[PDB]
């Protein structure tokens, strides 16, 4: 039986000091996992591609190839703001989800269109009221003039995951291509690799995180 | 209709958390505080100290019946040889890791944390692969097909049932809505995730008593298990359930284990109960094991059995 | 019938302008049959790429008709084709503007 | 799976379009070969090192000949079995080594020559097809017991047909093709030969469906034929279709390459100087469609994989290995159930409706398995694995 | 059950290792017959070492000019021919990476006999209570 | 009834059908609307490439369903 003692006291002391030295943390508190634990706190103590020219030579080949094939047929044009750049969507602190620039890009550039399904100002109303009612409380409309509006809360790009931030690195401009008015947006100030894109929403509780910032998105 | 032969399980000690079989339907891996048992079928018993510091909540065999990898709360999780001792260990995580499963290879191994993600591990060189951070809850399930290795499922505690890619690790679709795209309190966590065994159907239990069958291609439920009074069909453990396809079977069978001992035997084309065990009523069924024709029960307990 | 010998390789610009501008122009006593094919494609390849940031410049300050200060900044804010036109000058395009840092207020 | 979910538009490209990874061998690489299914990459190095990287990893699964009887030198052939167990490859070391992936420390077995190799070919059963430098005949080798037996210039390469396995194809120094029937053991007569060339036939790949096939010469041209068989394997002939070349500055080629079943596309790598690009032509009107542009070097080989439908490649200069696979990016589109992303501003239509506020038994299969998948490959064949050895792991 | 597993160790050790290492020893007299033959030009070639036969009686005067494609211990090479790489050179080389095989596996397998033993010392500890 | 044609370029195009259709008739009926030769196109559903002899009704379509439309593109 010396095994017991012996092979315990050693195993269990390397162990537990290999977990300290593992353990940058604040060594959290919790059971196994036979138990029922929910621990459902609020606060969480855990965490939380080649060029342009490269692109445009492509986008061009693609669309000298459709206008190739066009000999045949319409139901066949492309968003002409195709000159956006490479971004992602991962988890985010602002908020759960949130758009995370790929590369880096320079300052006064354009990114990407926040596109969505065009409705009037009633039905974009009755929208979000029906949507507060679901407990969607997550509004995705976007004021492009006095009497239009999108909506991107089932149909868009992935602008609808560029959060609201008190300290902004892209604004939003209204360019008008074809005769109609189209949202883009642009980097304000540069932004580096693997950087969150902040925004500022104008709406007219803030999760902003930032240095200097206010307590409303409002 | 399934009878039963011996309940071989050693029911002195800690409280048991799985039993699955072999591979080859040959051998039981039990698991106690800090050791795993492993029961010959012949009749004898095998043990395997660990390297953990913590009770661990999950383990399951390799497809050749030569390693066994264990999910214990101390973050890390750790894949032992059962003949050349531990092997390799996975220390990547920051939470208690729950559940663990490799593909039809062995050739990655797919963890489960408390870390709201998931992690692709690459067995023979120990070294991390991929890390799948989808979730804002407790991600208690993951589970690759044997069939195919290229999809694999992801349950939490708040209802969303993904599907990404073992290649790649993307999200491929999404069946359940979270708290932000359903009234709160519509919202049901997911206990164990299940594919059939050919991948096109999914089965799921959640914390309701509650047992669905998802057409993943089309998202939407096909079959709906349940027992009519709701006694223990609320639940607040990891009640074991499985799957039944039985050799040369008619059509497979859903068999779970509710917070009771108690065992229940659906047919899933008709859904028409055929048979219910209990005990054999002591203690909640932990977990549930099938293989081709035969089956390991284990309650809270050390309680342990096995059918045919 | 006819079939204009620079829509045969998917150009716009013209093939056999360039070859009679290449066959009298005296570079050389024997012009290749496929070298003027070979020399359209790639000066329509740098035309539409300086024009189509010269369009972006245009775009990005809310005009619709690119103009000499659009093709100024389409060319002196990239670096490749900055080179192409370092000794040039662009009439009516001004400059580029920038400020030294030991300049500006502190 | 994984594919039938994927929306079928970024899944269905015809081809690899970018560069992914870049292997690195330590030693130089020589020749490409992947499993019969898209799972292992069995590679073999400059000096007789022969490895097998794992397609999900790209680090290395098994070293064949840990213990002994690998090769020493530079290698020639590597050729897998259908159904993915046995393993030949041949060396510049003269010896044609067969090894059972079950037991891979020693090879199970061998037989040596007395001249170098140029390529080993599989039949089956057990007996493959080799041809020798500087010989003027194919050895058909159908080593059970190692039995080894014979059947214009020379003979350079060698190619059984894929939907006649008894038929058989080789290429000559001197520009003949010559066609045999293998209507016995060790004993095959011609059914046709001729000579289309006055150069060396360095390449003869063939569709698998035996309805076009391709050649190499060692004039700057790429000659590509429809043939056809029948007549109890006795009527064969030979219709020119195409003649692909380098218009520009009249290049030569390494390696060439079909696509899966109707060979709709054809790959070829260059091998002049200042040549580090693949060509890509398609076949029924002949006409150049894509460029691969991702190495820095000359390309000897190529190898495309029509499950996870990549191309591999091994560079000349250095001895990497690049892949070219197709790409899918990650849809938000899937994060809900009726998450839909659109292009381009919808324009919404509204019923009068919206401005007014306010047993299944269906069929079920779950035993049943699916044969092909959206590209259509043949899914259920047997895919044996490669057993993991542990020995070389507590280190 | 594991005296069978390892055993095959020593096996490893003594009997393919004599076997390969007389192998690999012969071709030091299968070069030296043909190296003596060709110092008293054309590249002695392989094919000799089989047996190591060397089937000759002078062979200093019988490769003499006479017959020159060695009639008798049959060498490929007739003359500064290319056809073959003449792998009596750096043959060994084969043999020795087959012996340093050997003795990679040799170290290897000893460190997993230890490590088998450490853990059946906790066996026999856990058996014993 | 109803059904929906995606194709690649951002485009969906709402046909109208009969179950009893055959698929030559839905591909003369995407031709019919916009000029596409059956002979150029390729249609893919569920995964599965709608096979060229067969009918609608085979593949259990119903309306509204969605579809989409592959060009088996060239020179
Ligand atoms: C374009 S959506 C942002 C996407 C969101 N993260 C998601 O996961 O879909 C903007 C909405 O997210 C929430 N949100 C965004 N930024 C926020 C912030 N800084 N503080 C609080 N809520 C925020 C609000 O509900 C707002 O109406
Ligand atoms: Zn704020």
């Amino acid at each position: 039986s010396r095994r017991k003692v012996l092979e315990e006291e050693k195993a269990s002391d390397w162990q537990i000091e290999l977990n300290g030295t593992l353990f940058d943390s604040e060594l959290q508190p919790g059971s196994s996992f036979k138990a029922e634990g929910f621990r459902k706190i609020a606060d969480k103590l855990k965490i939380n591609v080649s060029s342009s020219r490269d692109n445009r030579a492509s986008n061009r080949r693609f669309q000298q190839d459709i206008e190739a094939q066009k000999a045949a047929i319409l139901l066949s044009l492309n968003q002409l703001n195709k000159r956006k750049k490479p971004v992602m969507f991962a988890r985010s602190a602002i908020h759960n989800w949130g758009l995370y620039a790929l590369d880096s890009i320079a300052a006064k550039e354009m990114i990407i269109e926040y596109v969505g399904e065009r409705i009037r100002q009633p039905v974009a109303e009755m929208r979000e009221k029906r949507y507060l009612k679901n407990g969607i409380g997550s509004s995705y409309l976007f004021r492009v003039d006095e009497n239009t509006v999108i909506d991107a809360t089932k149909k868009g790009g992935i602008a609808r995951f560029i959060n609201h931030c008190c300290d902004p690195n892209c604004t939003a401009k209204i360019i008008k291509v074809g005769g109609r008015r189209r949202i883009v947006i642009y980097a304000l100030r540069d932004i580096a690799a693997s950087e969150e894109l902040t925004y500022d929403y104008k709406f007219e509780p803030c999760l902003c995180g930032a240095p200097n910032c206010k307590g409303f998105l409002n | 209709m399934f009878q039963f032969v011996t309940p071989v399980g050693t029911q002195n000690g800690l409280k048991a958390t799985c039993a699955k079989i072999s591979p080859d339907g040959q051998f039981l891996a039990i698991t106690q505080g800090l050791n795993i048992l492993i029961y010959d079928i012949r009749t004898v018993s095998q043990t395997l100290v660990t390297s953990h510091a913590r009770p661990f909540s999950e383990l399951c065999w390799s497809p050749d019946g030569q390693c066994i990898a264990t999910a214990s709360d101390d973050f890390s999780v750790e894949i032992i040889h059962l003949s050349y001792g531990l092997l390799h260990t996975f220390i990547g995580h920051t939470a208690p890791v729950i559940s663990l499963t490799f593909n039809r290879k062995g050739n990655l191994l797919f963890t489960s944390s408390m870390d709201e993600s998931i992690k692709i591990w690459d067995t023979l060189n120990g070294s991390l692969m991929k890390t799948i951070s989808a979730h804002s809850e407790a991600v208690v399930s993951v589970d690759v097909p044997m069939n195919d290795s290229s999809i694999l499922s992801s349950g939490s505690y708040d209802g969303l049932i993904r599907i990404f890619d073992a290649e790649t690790g993307h999200c491929l679709k999404t069946l359940t809505y979270d708290k932000d795209w359903k009234r709160e309190n519509g919202v049901v966590p997911i206990s164990q995730v299940k594919f059939s065994e050919n991948a096109r159907y999914l089965l799921v239990k959640s914390l309701d008593g509650v047992v669905k069958i998802w057409d993943c291609i089309g998202g939407c439920v096909v079959r709906t298990f349940q027992v009519q009074p709701l006694e223990k069909g609320v639940l607040h453990h990891s009640c074991g359930m499985d799957f039944l396809n039985p050799e040369d079977g008619s059509t497979p069978l859903v068999i779970s284990g509710y917070e009771n001992g108690d065992i229940y035997c659906w047919n899933s084309d008709t859904k028409s109960l055929l048979q219910l065990l209990d005990g054999s009523h002591s203690s909640p069924v932990m977990s549930i094991h099938c293989f081709g024709n035969i089956m390991c029960s284990l309650a809270l307990n050390g309680d342990c059995c096995l059918w045919r | 019938k006819a079939k204009t010998r620079s829509s045969r390789a998917g150009l716009q610009f013209p093939v056999g302008r360039v070859h009679r501008l290449l066959r009298k122009g005296n570079y050389a006593e024997r012009v290749g049959a496929g070298a003027p094919v070979y020399l359209a494609a790639v000066l329509e390849y740098l035309t539409a790429e300086i024009l189509e940031l010269a369009g972006n410049a245009a775009r990005d300050n809310k005009k619709t008709r690119i103009i000499p200060r659009h093709l100024q900044l389409a060319v002196r804010n990239d670096e490749e084709l900055n080179k192409l036109l370092g000794r040039v000058t662009i009439a009516q395009g001004g400059v580029l503007p920038n400020i030294q840092s030991v300049l500006l207020p502190k | 799976m994984n594919i039938l979910l994927q929306d079928p538009f970024a899944v269905l490209k015809e081809h690899p379009e970018k560069l992914t990874h870049t292997i690195e061998n330590p030693l130089r690489t020589e020749c490409l070969q992947f499993s019969p299914c898209g799972d292992y990459l069995a590679l073999g190095c400059a000096n007789g090192a022969l490895v097998i990287y794992d397609m999900d990893t790209f680090r290395p699964i098994c070293v064949p000949g840990n213990m002994l009887g690998a090769h020493v030198r530079p290698i020639t052939s590597i050729a897998w079995s259908p159904d993915g167990r046995l393993l030949l490859t041949s060396s510049r070391d003269w010896s044609i080594k067969l090894w059972d992936l079950s037991k891979p420390s020693k090879p199970l077995k061998e037989i040596r020559f007395d001249s170098p190799i140029w390529g080993c070919q599989w039949l089956d059963r057990r007996l493959c097809v080799a041809t020798i430098f500087e010989e003027s005949d194919a050895y058909v080798i159908d080593f059970s017991n190692d039995p080894v037996a014979s059947l214009h210039g020379y003979v350079l390469v060698c190619t059984v047909h894929t939907k006649h396995p008894n038929i058989i194809i080789v290429g000559t120094s001197k520009g003949w093709l010559d066609f045999y029937k293998f209507h016995s053991l060790y004993q095959t007569e011609c059914i046709h030969s001729l000579k289309i060339t006055s150069s060396n036939i360095k390449h003869l790949i063939v569709s698998q469906n035996g309805e076009r096939l391709a050649i190499n010469c060692s004039d700057r041209t790429i000659r590509q034929y429809e043939i056809s068989i029948d007549d109890e394997n006795s009527a064969v002939e030979l219709t020119l279709e195409h003649k692909y070349q380098d218009v520009i500055n009249k290049l030569q080629w390494n390696c060439i390459l079909f696509s899966n079943n109707t060979a709709e596309y054809l790959v070829a790598s260059t091998h002049g100087s200042s040549a580090h690009e693949l060509y890509i032509w398609e076949t029924t009107s002949g006409t150049l469609v894509r460029v691969l542009e991702g190495a820095e070097e000359e390309l000897i080989d190529i190898n495309w994989d029509f499950y996870s439908m990549s191309i591999v490649s091994n560079g000349f200069e250095s001895g990497n290995v690049y892949v070219w696979s197709v790409v899918i990016p990650p849809k938000w589109s899937a994060l809900a159930p009726d998450f839909e992303e659109v292009e381009e501003n919808v324009d919404y239509l509204e019923k009068e409706d919206e401005f007014d506020e306010v047993e299944e038994e269906i069929a079920i299969d779950l035993r049943t398995r699916e044969q092909y998948d959206v590209r259509g490959n043949n899914l259920l064949v047997e895919r044996f694995t490669i057993p993991t050895d542990y020995t070389r792991i507590i280190k | 059950l594991f005296k069978k597993k390892l055993e095959l160790l020593e096996v490893y050790l003594g009997w393919l290792d004599n076997v390969y290492t007389e192998m690999r020893k012969l071709d030091d007299d299968a070069a030296s017959h043909v190296e003596c033959g060709k110092e008293d030009n054309i590249c002695g070639y392989c094919s000799t070492y089989e047996r190591i036969p060397c089937s000759v009686e002078e062979f200093v005067r019988d490769f003499g000019s006479n017959e020159e494609a060695t009639k008798i211990h049959e060498v490929c090479t007739k003359w500064k021919c290319n056809r073959h790489l003449d792998w009596v050179s750096t043959n060994q080389e084969q043999y020795l990476q087959q012996i340093d095989s050997l003795e990679s596996m040799q170290e290897r397998l000893q460190h997993l006999i230890q490590a088998r033993k450490k853990q059946l010392n906790i066996q026999y500890y856990e058996e014993i209570l | 009834m109803q059904i929906f044609v995606k194709t690649l370029t951002g485009k969906t195009i709402t046909l109208e059908v009969e179950p009893s259709d055959t698929i030559e008739n839905v591909k003369a009926k995407i031709q019919d609307k916009e000029g596409i030769p059956p002979d150029q196109q390729r249609l893919i559903f569920a995964g599965k490439q709608l096979e060229d002899g067969r009918t609608l009704s085979d593949y259990n379509i119903q309306k509204e369903s969605t579809l989409h439309l592959v060009l088996r593109l060239r020179g």
